[PDB]
């Protein structure tokens, strides 16, 4: 078939690509999957709370 | 051999382009992938997270800059005296360059969404005071005073257990998109101004400090998106890096 | 299908000399869609205290004279409930009704050309030879209720022919025929909500193409009215009052 | 529980409207027998045109008309036909000494307005939006072609445009860039609808921003940011002086064109880009004239 | 790799070439299109709206222009006196310059289909007249009198509430497209002759206007096409534009 | 599959391209539906009327 | 490096080698090096008659 | 001070319309960000100098050495990614010439 | 992209090669053809004659 | 220009003679006692 050699193999998101060569890490850039976790960065509180509760109780 | 015909764009090396290319090394395996924590999928997740806003860009000495990072506030003479002001547009020459989210602007030519700065008051437990950040949409001067600024989109801001308030500043726009807003023609594309007033008076008792600071945290909105990928006005470079 | 009434607010126009309504692009004044929209505030949709019809000043037809034009969202910035809104809201967006009045008698004769041109920009004689890159006053690109006059018809002060004005949502009125013209306009911008300040969506037109005549003795002051309102008015991102 | 008027009020209605429909015309409209008809009441000659509206007399109720079946195609006069269609829209000169960008590189911003032929056309309509395809043929003022490597980059409204042949700013970390040699076929690209509005609008009535409009900035009269796209920017890909004279002509064909609006054909010369100005003491016809209106 | 052989025709640049082209910018998405009004399909849709026709394309001077868009019509006496004459041709130097159609049809090579003329009589409602608007198909000199002019196709117009009559050129050609007629051989693509007579006279009482105007206004029918595109005749610049 | 941000996207009229990248913007401008509305700007009268009546009665 | 355009019956004909016709906004051109192999291009049938 | 970014929305704050935002996010995705060439090395071999005189050049790969392109991946501190290299060469007057 | 390898006969223009060229008149449509009388369909009709 | 603001209608003169105006019942209370100058005065309907 095809080596699986591309930097993104085994990543929780899907790509469309062309390629010709039989190493995949040759394939285009492609497009993928348009997921996003803001909370990891902007929310990681342990005890998630509501907008409209006072933060601090 | 199978007729062909080479049109223009033959050889061109555009930068941009998206295509295959030979591998220098066959059935090579790279290292596997670790689980490592912290990883991002797209930067809208960085624009929504709050960065502190240099409202008090005044300081340029070499021993006062960390003093950018926060604004005063102080007991007053009771008539809503004037706080700070600053102009609304992330991607514009001013506070607003502190910010993650200003410098993720640069590398994008438009923009569209709702933004959002939180004030943090860091004054003692003891002291009390009511402000009004008011939000001026495009084609109203800087409000003379808080008669004027209340007009607009705001919020009164009471200090209390809950140390912050957040100032969410609307898309309202007359475009889907803004590009850059910069002095002359494409100030047609500013985002308003925010300006702090005294809605009543900073207030302290005997032995509290009679200055505390305020800092300004910005970021975006769930709503916020950006295109058009460029270059950051800024190259941190002067001559070639050893 | 001669006479007509238009009834919308507290005001109701009358006509027994008519020719039927033009509906500018065949599209009736609308609302903004809540996919075409951007701006998040809720707008106000004052209703009856704007969308009625406003009568702005009378020009004067004589056998000599070349033409008037009104820029739009401008013609009215300054009148009303209208106007007040127009201040103090950053963006505005509205369809418009308009209705040119202009009577003589069985015995006077001509024909005005009463069109809506989208966007009239205007250029300037660039100082007559053509060297000097010149451009039109605040008081000519938007002369406000008073209208303005042109100076060089034939090519609507923009380099264009108004041979070919008629592509434009237009009507004419031809004394022996009619005494009034009446458009509908629909809100025509590439953005659903613009400035009513610093942007003007269209430009009111009236030439005469057929110069007025008549024998001495007939009354010679032949008025030109010009009568308008705004439909569908949405206003959005309020703040205090901006005059420009 | 409700106020009727309010029940009743139909503020809100956000669907337009439309009194007309478009219908399949892919070719010209057939033409149907036609007798003799000598009636009293059916007047289809008589018109009135102060309604507006364009005669909807047909042929065959001024003539008796034959059957014809019509197989002539429409399809040369959609948008994408007339448009689609490579036309100059720019020209750079990178010459050796002079006066005109002698340092080896040149900002060009982008305004497909300098040239007659392409702005007469689009001009034909107020708002436009569409993809484009933009051809770079480059050579020295003789038309020779030359072994010289050139560098093109897009400079969006915002970014650094370069200050000479070796700023920093040649290092198109993000900006899209094409390098060429004019030994190459020219250089050829797709580019998209960049506007923050909905399309392009060749005429703006109005200003971009807000105050006093003085006698000093009524430059800004016309001027609309949507349409500015930024700078293209062109290159001799060195740190010397290249040791030939350069041409670059851009052409720009458009593709997925959407158009609204028409308005009247230019009339006059264009003086300048930016406006509409014209000389008003040279103020020609728009056609031919003749001696009389009796003859030919 | 795979065999191939470029052919004639490689590495040229052709105008009207209709290809695919590397896209500068990957996943960009434009900005969504609002509804607008009056969006244009197919150019046939313009070339179907009336435009004044130029008829009396005499005056040239600069406060005379306003004046070539109508032509007189006034009390004669009664001997079938001619009142105008024009080629019919739309592609041609002349009257229908003015028009959009003219304008459009310059951009096109060839043409195919029926034309028409509405004349709106712009006199006094006491004015009453009948005209006779003929037109004369390809071979037939201009008309010396009315009684020649008559045996083409014409109609007789009566002035009347209906201010205006359209007179239609029907499509008579040999061949089916025609080029644009110029002078010389290409005048085999003629269309014809178009003459106003009166018919009876214009008849007015006492306190009216002895002088009356008539506009011309021009487009096609719905059996109109035009192919083969080209350039206008005219490219209105001199010097480089500024 | 492939992006969807050509100039004509969302547009009632069809479309028959080609294409060879992931941007459809790139595609040729390809051949058109051949629908027409001459009414919009010839006829955009409120009330119509036939070409056998009088236009003003 | 050389440009050929078709002018079709009633298009201006270029007067000299800067004319402003070789815009061609709307005629088909063809820009070609001698260096590159022959242009080669198709045309249909356009004449008015069959 | 709880260290998380505001979660107060538009609605909660001022009286909103409803807006159907169909904006894409594919383009601040990590590929459209940084799946655009840039300059990382440049290697001279003059004629004559102290620079690389003997028609050869050995340039250790960093691409840490110009600014546009090292400030945009100095933005995160870990990155796993294929590449593509490709390599404009010339004279120092940007001459093509037969070597 | 897709590998090729150019093959001898490489920028020839052979008279008689039945090739594919490029159109300049996208979206033409020629006259419609009349009926003629007297069409040929090969040469032989006319060694015939 | 001042009097176009409030409640009207613009009469064309044809064969039919005759317009008319209404005037609507524009009140504060739900009656009107008479009007007179002074304090009744608060019980005016308008100007025409
Ligand atoms: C090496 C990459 C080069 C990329 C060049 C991309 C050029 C994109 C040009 C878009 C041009 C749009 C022009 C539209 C409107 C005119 O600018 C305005 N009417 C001028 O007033
Ligand atoms: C003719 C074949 C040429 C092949 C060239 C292959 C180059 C492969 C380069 C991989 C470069 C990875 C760079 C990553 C990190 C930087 O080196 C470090 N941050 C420097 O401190
Ligand atoms: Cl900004
Ligand atoms: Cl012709
Ligand atoms: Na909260
Ligand atoms: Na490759
Ligand atoms: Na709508
Ligand atoms: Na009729
Ligand atoms: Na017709
Ligand atoms: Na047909
Ligand atoms: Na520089
Ligand atoms: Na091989
Ligand atoms: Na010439
Ligand atoms: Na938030
Ligand atoms: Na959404
Ligand atoms: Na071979």
């Amino acid at each position: 078939h095809e080596n699986s050699n591309s930097a993104t193999e085994g990543s929780t998101i899907n790509y469309t690509t062309i390629n010709y060569y039989k190493d995949s890490y040759a394939a285009t850039a492609g497009k993928q999957s348009l997921k996003q976790d803001p909370d990891k960065f902007a929310n990681p509180v342990k005890d998630i709370f509501t907008e409209m509760a006072a933060p601090l109780k | 051999g199978f007729p062909t015909e080479p049109k223009p764009g033959t050889n061109q090396f555009l930068t941009t382009d998206d295509g295959v290319s030979a591998p220098i090394l066959p059935n090579f395996h790279p290292t596997p992938c670790i689980h490592i924590p912290g990883e991002v999928r797209n930067l809208l997740e960085l624009c929504q997270v709050e960065t502190i806003l240099e409202v008090n860009n005044v300081p340029t000495n070499a021993t006062s800059l960390m003093e950018r990072l926060r604004f005063p506030v102080s007991a007053q003479a009771g008539k809503g005296e004037l706080c700070a002001v600053f102009r609304a547009d992330p991607g514009r020459d001013g506070p607003w360059q502190s910010t993650m989210l200003g410098q993720l602007c640069g590398y994008y030519t438009q923009w569209s969404g709702s933004l959002e700065v939180t004030f943090m008051f860091t004054g003692s437990f003891m002291a009390t005071g009511k402000m009004l950040i008011a939000y001026t949409p495009p084609g109203g001067p800087l409000p003379k005073d808080r008669a004027t600024a209340m007009l607009g989109t705001h919020v009164i801001w009471d200090f209390g257990l809950q140390s912050s308030v957040t100032l969410v500043i609307p898309w309202i726009s007359n475009t889907h998109y803004r590009a850059h807003a910069r002095d002359g023609v494409f100030d047609y594309y500013t985002t308003g101004l925010v300006s702090i007033w005294y809605q009543t008076n900073y207030v302290v008792p005997i032995g509290a400090p009679n200055t505390a600071y305020i800092i300004a945290l910005a970021a975006a909105q769930k709503n916020f998106t950006m295109k058009l990928c460029k270059d950051t006005s800024h190259i941190l470079q002067t001559a070639s890096i050893q | 299908d001669r006479v007509a009434q238009l009834t919308i607010g507290n005001s109701t126009i009358t006509t027994q000399e008519a020719a039927n309504i033009i509906v500018g692009y065949g599209e009736w004044p609308s609302y903004c869609s809540d996919d075409d929209a951007t701006a998040v505030d809720k707008p106000t949709r004052p209703d009856v205290s704007v969308n009625r019809f406003y009568t702005l000043d009378t020009k004067l037809w004589e056998k000599s004279s070349k033409g008037w034009y009104w820029k739009f969202p401008d013609v009215l910035t300054e009148t009303g409930v209208f106007g007040q809104n127009a201040q103090f809201h950053y963006l505005y967006r509205s369809g418009f009704c308009i209705h040119v009045q202009c009577n003589a008698s069985k015995f006077h004769q001509g024909a005005l050309l009463v069109a809506i041109l989208p966007e009239y920009v205007i250029g300037t004689v660039a100082g007559g030879t053509g060297t000097e890159d010149s451009h039109p006053p605040y008081k000519q690109t938007q002369p406000g209720a008073d209208g303005f006059e042109l100076q060089h018809p034939y090519v609507l002060d923009a380099g264009i022919p108004i041979s070919q004005l008629t592509v434009c949502p237009h009507q004419w009125i031809n004394l022996r025929t009619n005494n009034c013209a009446t458009i509908i306009v629909p809100y025509m911008n590439t953005l659903p909500f613009d400035s009513a300040l610093n942007h003007c969506n269209f430009g009111l037109l009236v030439v005469p193409i057929s110069p007025l005549d008549f024998d001495q003795g007939a009354t010679p002051v032949i008025p030109i009215t010009i009568t308008l309102a705004p439909m569908c008015s949405e206003f959005a991102g309020l703040r205090q009052a901006v005059t420009q | 529980d409700r106020v009727a008027d309010v029940i009743e009020s139909s503020i809100g209605d956000s669907v337009s409207r439309a009194l007309t429909q478009a219908l399949p015309a892919p070719t010209g409209q057939n033409t149907q027998v036609s007798s003799h008809r000598l009636d009293t009441g059916e007047v289809p000659a008589l018109q009135a045109a102060e309604i507006g509206a364009s005669s909807n007399t047909s042929d065959e109720s001024m003539i008796e008309t034959r059957c014809v079946l019509n197989s002539h195609s429409t399809a040369e006069t959609t948008l994408d036909s007339f448009f689609s269609r490579a036309g100059l829209v720019g020209e750079i000169d990178l010459p050796l000494e002079g006066t005109t960008n002698p340092n080896g590189y040149a900002n060009w911003d982008i305004d497909i307005t300098g040239y007659a032929q392409m702005r007469r056309k689009v001009e034909l309509f107020t708002y436009m939006r569409f993809d484009a395809e933009f051809t770079f043929v480059a050579c020295t003022p003789t038309g020779q072609v030359v072994p010289q490597l050139l560098q093109y980059m897009f400079v969006p409204p915002g970014a650094p445009k370069p200050e000479s042949r070796e700023s920093l700013a040649w290092q198109t970390a993000t900006n899209p860039s094409v390098f060429v040699k004019l030994t190459d076929p020219p250089a050829q690209v797709s580019v998209p609808f960049m506007s923050p509005a909905s399309a392009y609008q060749w005429f703006y009535d109005g200003y971009p921003t807000f105050g006093e409009h003085k006698q000093e900035k009524d430059l800004e009269y016309g001027a609309c940011p949507n349409n500015m796209m930024g700078t293209f920017s062109v290159r001799n890909v060195g740190s010397s002086k290249s040791k030939y004279p350069l041409v670059v002509r851009i052409y720009m064909r458009m593709k997925h064109v959407r158009a609204w609006i028409p308005r009247p054909m230019r009339n006059q010369n264009y003086l300048f880009k930016a406006n509409p100005n014209y000389a008003g003491n040279s103020i020609k016809p728009t056609g031919t004239s003749r001696t009389a209106i009796t003859t030919l």
